[PDB]
């Protein structure tokens, strides 16, 4: 029988399958996807500094210091903030926070916060400083208040108009946060500040404000038709604020020192840390790949693949194999 | 495909040749066996390999941060935010899903080519002494040893020393 | 002569040309286009939910009921908004729409809706309210107002100060809407509300409101100087809107349930209702295709292929075939 | 083109071959006629349908509201806006256009692979027992009635019962 | 010898390399770069309208006519502004801008403009018009003003109601600026004005503002505590401006007829005029190309190729040529 | 490369052909020498052109202004446009990228198709008159001279003039 020599190609036990531009399910030799479908199901460092986690205060709760939030631990800097969807506790006496959400997006990514006394709850010689507590936050089956700032009432029947100024002495920018109560009515108005008729004025070099309560018949929240509206500025070093008021002024006593390099934004999350560290997070745990493509989850925070609908992604490496 | 090798005139492949991508078969007195051609398999791997790694590291990465940040008052503007991660998830998903497709395409044919070159350069060797028979295998009017075998498979096939017994 | 076989392939009579990336205007047996050109030229239902067609008048004159525009039509849901690019009945009466951009948004698509009467125009014993009429609102040849909500003024010289609440005890949200009369001078002001110095309290458990008129020398629109100014709340359900006011409140009587799922947006055309339905309405027609790109319109609501600057998109099926 | 058979050395189309992309035209002592090759020509159709529904089915399409929903203090956002709509214009317009123009490319090109494919497999049946013209056509050494035709057309023509009427 | 002929190709002296997606780095006979990376290293006109180049002045000290700015030329249209990123001469006295980012879009690209004066300086019989000046705002060593409004003050311990109307009887829009003092306390206050409680109503056919002056105690700034807040509307054809006030008031005195057409945005950039046209601008210097890609700078303004970061994107046009 | 010939089967260019892309060298009794094949360079010229201007000329360009118009307490708008921006960076960077990698593959294959395609209208020409060398090259059994040479590269080689010389 005459010899032979044959030219030919390799085939293996592989059931793995492709599609092509003109053929689906093509089975191959070899072939390897090109789209990250997993995560560690963990809240994780960003290169690698931590995130703020809240458990289940809102951003502007913490800053407030409402009591029924955990007690203020000193975190010095994180690379982002995870709040759960809907945090309990927020503002515990119901109103609302002057531009919130801008003020959230500047805390998102801190490179240095630090917590100082400005204004001593002690100073305040001429008004009443212990008894601006509320039902509405409790604290140890006890009324009281946001932590970080002072409801100033009457004393002796008399409420002078205060001033007072504190001068940022530090090398950092302060975050400096007051708030204002308004009434139900002028009955409760000359009860708490004797003076029916009040402002606030707050004066930084580039801030130049000045607040009067509004009275409106609310409904009951919590018990409670009052209202707190809480207000903030960046306190430049070496610039002084001036407060002026004769009533309604929710007093601060604590401020935050901070310095801001980049940004990032609010994770929206009800993961706990999970003591990783990663270069792309999204809420149901981190990505670890130098994929191009993902299909997780949109809202990731970091250096990411792009995202995509899709469940596979699967390239050819090896050649056209015979299937089973 | 588009060669005409794979599944086309070669029309199967060899679970015995384990060591290669691309190679041969022979048969003679002496025995048989498959040898893998190690330069176009080699080749073949750095172009496939080179074709992946340019599709993950030509991709440019940076970071972002995504999040909902916009209030019940301002849903026009997370409106625009809906539209632009929309759109570019829609240009993601129809770009990676056709590349895929694309590629896969190019790879197959790719392999093909490379059979079929490496058909063609044992053909012009072996010209007029052998037969041949149209299934990828040429049938040679000479005996032809392991030696001999080796000498087509490395190339330096020697025609002129067989074309007396060949005719 | 010796007996021959040959390999060749087909030809035709087509003058069809694509273009290749590397040669223009090559002649083919059968080609196909992927872009889609056609719509119907009408206004469409989109799956299939009817839009609300506002023909000449404004979402603004729609909700308050501007009197000069059609009388109002129970539509209790639709998928998205037409207005004419400049509708004739807007604001009888001249003045602005508080946060109108964001209002219409929101009733762009609306899952239920029905208007209902919240205070009776007859429960105003202390005040008149059928004198709450004007030149530039008229309704059959005859000085008229907005329909859904009551221009309060003096009575036996006398404006007591107003204290109503409505409660929600619906199952819905309720759009509520009230507006602020701003008179030319203190003669005027007086001469409709008695009291030279008011204003306009509104609360709810989220809503903390104080309006008072501004006096300005303004230009006459339509023969007045004077300005309307309207403002809008969501009241959600068993929470209660509360109003006092001692002069120029414009007070509803009518408000809406509400029921939001989905959102879309306004669409400005000129075209009416063609009793037709599609997946994708543009402002000159509706498309049904399943082409991947389209060259109609860019302000497209619904799901449509993706839009181009291109007039062909012609792919080859067959063969290279011989020219004319 | 490519592969070097359409308007090639197959200098032109068949108009008489209407049941087919690919096929065979024969003539001998009995007449003459075209036959299409069924199953080359159906796999062409279902490769070249194949492309087109994964260029339309791929499209991710999903619900949006395309209006103008900013005021005239609001002109920054509205930019922000005509930038972003702009962008997806210009991008969804060049990768539509090259796409049309570079799968066009490569339709074209595989018909061409399908008829160079075709042609060297009644090549490679024939061999020494037809006279290759260069023109797509082969001139027989030996008669060739009907029932010769189709086996060559059928992929079963029997070399050694005509080797020697051709020599 | 037998005779013979070849098939072959074309080589050269080429070194130049290409990538492919299979192979890097493949020297070729020959190959072109579609990636733009020069730009002329000027600011030019664009399709050839000249930019307005602010020098060391903000948008708002060239409106308002700050004193330490140069002189105004007038420039009837301009394709785009460019400004320093930080102009040494913005507000002299220290304030605010009402609306600055909306007015400077609005300003960005301007088919006519032109200045012209609609209260003359001299008309103020019962005020004091040439006294209102300040350190803060120098010119030629002596405390002055900006020039194209008016800080009127008491005249005879007397400040007199102002009403003032300037009608638009041009055929254009017409841009006009006020503003309001916020002085320092109560004393300051009457020692200025003489009226211990003010105001400045403005109306237009669309506009009904009325301003009064916030008391702070604000840090000093230049050595003021004081403050100016400017506002700004659009005066349409055969539309009045109506003024009302008893204190507090920066008058118009120049106001800027405008039509606009397109719009364009605002540059940043320290480079001066080049004496150049261009269909693509950048900060860095204009872009004269067809290429589809470029490297140079993202804030262009013009029809510009596509920006991209990318070194180099080089096509083959020849064969694969055997390296050195 | 794909189609075998260019540094394949012909396994380097030719410095000493300087007037065209593709052609011949011939070597007999009256001397040497190169000859471009006009006809198939001009093509291909036209080829890679008409690809370069299509890259180019699909592009849509329209007038944009793109400054950063955003006020301190307009970070999450301000945001918002960074994203577009870095998004349309990453989608022109990639497929700029990637479209330089495909189109260079493609033209280096177009290329060698075209030498390919030359060399095989040529072989079929010559058939059986000449031995075919496995390196580009033929050999003739017949004397061509420099006008039997120029039939060849003219597509007029007559092969019954010579079978008998080559037998
Ligand atoms: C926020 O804080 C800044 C620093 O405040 C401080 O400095 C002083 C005032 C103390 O309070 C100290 O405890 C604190 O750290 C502040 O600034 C200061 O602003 C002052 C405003 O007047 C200014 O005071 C003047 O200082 C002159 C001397 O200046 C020279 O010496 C300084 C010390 O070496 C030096 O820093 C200066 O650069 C300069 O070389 C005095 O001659 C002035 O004269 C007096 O003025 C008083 C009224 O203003 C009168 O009572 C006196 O009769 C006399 O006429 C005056 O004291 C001080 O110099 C500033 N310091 C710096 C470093 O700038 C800043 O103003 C605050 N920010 C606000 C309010 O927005
Ligand atoms: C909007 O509307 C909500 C429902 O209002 C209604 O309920 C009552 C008040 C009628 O007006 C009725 O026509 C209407 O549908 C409203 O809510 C109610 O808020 C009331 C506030 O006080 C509250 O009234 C109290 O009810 C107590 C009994 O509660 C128990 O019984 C109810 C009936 O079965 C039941 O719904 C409750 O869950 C509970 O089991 C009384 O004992 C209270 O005592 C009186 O208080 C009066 C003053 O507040 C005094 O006049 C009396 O002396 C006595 O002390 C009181 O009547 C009612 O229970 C709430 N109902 C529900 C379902 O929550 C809501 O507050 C309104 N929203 C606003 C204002 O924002
Ligand atoms: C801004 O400016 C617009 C034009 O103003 C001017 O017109 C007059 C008033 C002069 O001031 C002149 O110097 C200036 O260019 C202005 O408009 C005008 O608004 C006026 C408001 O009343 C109006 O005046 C009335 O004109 C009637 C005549 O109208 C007829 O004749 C006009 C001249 O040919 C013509 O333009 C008109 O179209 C029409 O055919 C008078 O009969 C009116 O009667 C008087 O009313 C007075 C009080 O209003 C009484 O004092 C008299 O006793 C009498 O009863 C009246 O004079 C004028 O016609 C309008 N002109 C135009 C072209 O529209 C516009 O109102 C200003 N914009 C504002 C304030 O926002
Ligand atoms: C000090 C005190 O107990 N005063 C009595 C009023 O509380 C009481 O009115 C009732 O007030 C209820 C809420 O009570 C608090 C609260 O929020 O917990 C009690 C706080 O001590 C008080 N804090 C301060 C700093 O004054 C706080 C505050 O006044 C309001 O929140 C201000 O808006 O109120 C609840 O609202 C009830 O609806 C209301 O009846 C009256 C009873 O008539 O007597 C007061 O002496
Ligand atoms: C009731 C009445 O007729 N009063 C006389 C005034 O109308 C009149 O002043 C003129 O007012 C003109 C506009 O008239 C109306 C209107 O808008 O149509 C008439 C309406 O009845 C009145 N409505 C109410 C609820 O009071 C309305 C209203 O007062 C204003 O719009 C409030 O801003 O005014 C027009 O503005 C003329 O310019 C003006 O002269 C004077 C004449 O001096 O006598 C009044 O008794
Ligand atoms: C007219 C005059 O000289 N008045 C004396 C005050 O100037 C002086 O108070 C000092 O004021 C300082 C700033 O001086 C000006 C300024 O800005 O340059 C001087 C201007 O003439 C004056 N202009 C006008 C139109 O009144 C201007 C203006 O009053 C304020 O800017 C309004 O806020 O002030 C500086 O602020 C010093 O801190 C302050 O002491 C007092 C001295 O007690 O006497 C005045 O007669
Ligand atoms: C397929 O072949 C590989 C290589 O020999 C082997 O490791 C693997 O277990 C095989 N799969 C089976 C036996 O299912
Ligand atoms: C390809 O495979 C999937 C199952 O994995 C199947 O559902 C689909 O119909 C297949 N398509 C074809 C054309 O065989
Ligand atoms: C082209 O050929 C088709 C198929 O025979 C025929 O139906 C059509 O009418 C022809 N076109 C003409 C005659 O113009
Ligand atoms: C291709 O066809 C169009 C007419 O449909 C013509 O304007 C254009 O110039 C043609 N291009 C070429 C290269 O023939
Ligand atoms: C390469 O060849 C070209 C064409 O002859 C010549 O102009 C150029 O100078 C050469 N490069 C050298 C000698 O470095
Ligand atoms: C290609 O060239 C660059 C230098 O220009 C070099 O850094 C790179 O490593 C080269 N890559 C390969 C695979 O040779």
């Amino acid at each position: 029988d005459p010899d032979q020599i044959c030219i030919g190609y390799h085939a293996n036990n592989s059931t793995e399958q492709v599609d092509t531009i003109m053929e689906k399910n093509v089975t191959v030799t070899h072939a390897q996807d090109i789209l990250e479908k997993k995560h560690n199901g963990k809240l994780c460092d960003l290169d690698g500094v931590k995130p703020l986690i809240l458990r289940d205060c809102s951003v502007a709760g913490w800053l407030l210091g409402n009591p029924m939030c955990d007690e203020f631990i000193n975190v010095p800097e994180w690379s982002y903030i995870v709040e759960k969807a809907n945090p309990v506790n927020d503002l515990c006496y119901p109103g609302d926070f002057n531009d919130y959400e801008e003020l959230k997006h500047l805390l998102s990514r801190i490179n240095h916060f630090e917590k100082i006394q400005i204004i001593p709850k002690s100073s305040w010689s001429s008004h009443e400083a212990s008894l601006g507590v509320s039902s509405a936050c409790p604290y140890q089956g006890k009324s009281s208040f946001f932590r970080n700032v002072v409801w100033l009432i009457k004393k002796d029947s008399t409420y002078p108009t205060i001033k007072r100024s504190y001068n940022n002495t530090n090398q950092e920018d302060l975050l400096v946060l007051w708030g204002i109560h308004h009434p139900n009515d002028a009955a409760e108005q000359t009860k708490l500040y004797q003076n029916p008729t009040t402002y606030i004025s707050v004066g930084t070099s580039t801030l130049n404000q000045r607040l009067v309560p509004r009275i409106a018949t609310r409904s009951k929240v919590k018990g409670l038709s009052g209202r707190m509206e809480f207000f903030w500025t960046i306190l430049k070093p070496n610039d002084a604020i001036n407060f002026e008021s004769n009533g309604n002024f929710i007093a601060p006593e604590y401020a935050y020192k901070i310095v801001k390099k980049g940004d990032s934004t609010i994770m929206k999350s009800e993961l706990e840390y999970g003591n990783c560290n990663t270069k792309c997070q999204t809420p149901m745990g981190a990505i670890n790949s130098s994929m191009p493509f993902h299909n997780i989850h949109p809202l990731t925070i970091g250096e990411c693949p792009k995202y995509v609908k899709s469940n596979r992604l699967v390239l050819a490496i090896g050649l056209r194999n015979s299937p089973q | 495909g588009l060669f005409g090798a794979i599944a086309g005139f070669i029309e199967g492949g060899w679970q015995g040749m384990v060591d290669g991508w691309y190679g041969y078969h022979h048969s003679n007195e002496q025995g048989s066996g498959y040898a893998a051609d190690k330069e176009s398999t080699q080749k073949a791997i750095d172009g496939v390999t080179n074709k992946v790694n340019s599709i993950i590291d030509k991709m440019n990465t940076q970071f972002e941060a995504v999040g909902r940040e916009f209030n019940n008052l301002e849903r026009r503007i997370e409106n625009l935010n809906k539209k632009m991660e929309d759109g570019f998830l829609d240009v993601w998903t129809y770009n990676a899903e056709l590349l895929v497709l694309m590629e896969n395409e190019r790879t197959l044919d790719f392999h093909d080519s490379n059979v079929k070159n490496l058909y063609d350069k044992v053909r012009l060797q072996l010209r007029d002494n052998a037969k041949e028979l149209g299934n990828g295998c040429f049938e040679f009017y000479h005996k032809c040893d392991n030696e001999c075998m080796e000498s087509v498979r490395n190339g330096t096939y020697d025609y002129p020393q067989y074309s007396e017994e060949a005719r």
